[PDB]
């Protein structure tokens, strides 16, 4: 069931994360998998070369399937069992890539640190889900991946409408 | 809470209005405390704190049809540690802003700067309403996350900080290579607008970097 497509993910360069840089660069290839952030709830992204994934008769590739009945935090868990664990975990591992990212300094101390931000799945995948199942409007929307989101992560390719962005606009003195 | 220096209508052209993936608008707070790091370490003042208010903003393409570029007009306020003078500060902090950037957009003018002093509470209101008029930005807080506030609560996410990743190990494309760099995340808080006039403790609009790669209020939470 689930196997033949983790098989088929990890038969290509699967990689599944919870922040990536790609959603600021299409080129950049930085993916980390953030292992205390996961829950039952918990939203995760993948790449693939294409965004490929074989397509379980139900119609759905593995990310649909993954992200549907908190399916990714049951195999994660255990209540999968070794065999649909393990290897989902086999995929879920960082790729460093600081190319087109921002570089900045954020005081600590007497000192600085500097910060390389990356963006986070969940808050794109289940933010863009509960702002439209609560009909929040107040959202500015953007399509990340250009023309052409196949090729930049499975969430990009599937949600072609966009992802919500909160209206940060300030009021005016008139 | 002793001298603070005072910047109206600062114009500012071709603003990034992106802050995080899902933001996009009013530059955060982390912004307005990078700007005064900034002046401070390019003039030798030292910053306590900053005060910002908005006086006009608006994204381009949001009223009329015609990445996310924006424009507006701010009204700043730093919190300083100066005794050399007074118009020596006005100098170096106007010599400064002509030439800085508020989240990649240039300054195109500015009000002169000037000083005010405080010197318990109650002049400290004094210095608050110096900076009418415009809308400040204070902290409200995260009751449950930024959605779920900001639909019930009907506020407005802001980023605040970062959360660390993980250490970068190789740096070689690193601008810097001895700053410890990590692959980080922002963190978000809620915020609201007041008409300056109407905040009660001027603490509470005064934003400044804390610990754990956050920016907070001298004063906390906000609180009527």
């Amino acid at each position: 069931m689930i196997k033949e497509m983790i098989e088929d993910f990890i038969s290509k360069g699967g990689l599944i994360f919870t922040h990536s840089g790609r959603y600021t660069n299409t080129n950049n290839s930085c993916f980390i998998f953030n292992k205390n952030d996961i829950g039952v709830d918990t939203k995760v992204d993948m790449y693939t070369p294409k965004s490929a994934g074989i397509k379980n008769e139900e119609g759905e590739n593995l990310w649909q399937v993954l992200n549907k009945a908190n399916m990714f935090y049951r195999i994660y868990s255990g209540e999968l069992g070794e065999e649909l664990q393990y290897l989902l975990k086999s995929c879920c591992t960082a790729k460093e890539d600081v190319t087109t990212l921002p570089q900045i300094y954020f005081k600590n101390g007497e000192g600085y640190d500097i910060l390389v931000p990356i963006g986070n799945a969940h808050n794109l995948i289940s933010g863009t889900e509960y702002l439209w199942e609560h009909k929040y409007y107040n959202t500015f929307t953007q399509k990340l991946g250009g023309s052409n989101p196949q090729n930049c992560t499975h969430a990009c390719n599937k949600m072609r409408g966009g992802f919500k962005q909160f209206n940060c606009t300030p009021p005016q003195v008139e | 809470m002793r001298k603070f220096i005072i910047v109206k209508n600062v114009k500012v052209d071709g603003i990034n209005a992106k802050s995080s993936d899902i933001t996009v608008g009013m530059p955060p707070a982390t912004t307005f405390c990078g700007l005064g790091e900034t002046m401070s370490i390019k003039t030798g003042i030292v910053v306590k704190a900053v005060s910002y208010g908005s006086v006009k903003f608006e994204v381009r393409g949001s009223r009329f049809n015609t990445k996310p570029l924006a424009d507006g007009v701010f009204t700043l306020c730093f919190e300083v540690e100066w005794e050399d003078c007074a118009e020596v500060l006005v100098d170096k902090v106007t010599n400064f802003i002509n030439t800085a950037r508020i989240a990649g957009g240039t300054i195109a003018s500015f009000n002169k700067p000037f000083v005010k002093v405080a010197k318990d509470a109650e002049e400290l209101a004094s210095v608050k309403n110096a900076m009418m008029p415009c809308y400040v930005v204070v902290d409200c807080g995260v009751e449950v996350n930024i959605f779920e506030d900001a639909v019930n609560r009907k506020l407005q996410p802001m980023v605040n900080g970062y959360k660390k990743l993980e250490k970068i190990v190789d740096n070689k494309h690193m601008r810097d290579k001895f700053t410890p760099a990590y692959l980080a995340t922002p963190t978000y808080t809620m915020i609201g607008y007041k008409m300056v006039s109407n905040v009660d403790n001027f603490d509470q609009a005064l934003w400044q970097y804390g610990e754990n790669t956050k920016v907070k209020t001298i004063g906390g939470i906000y609180n009527d």
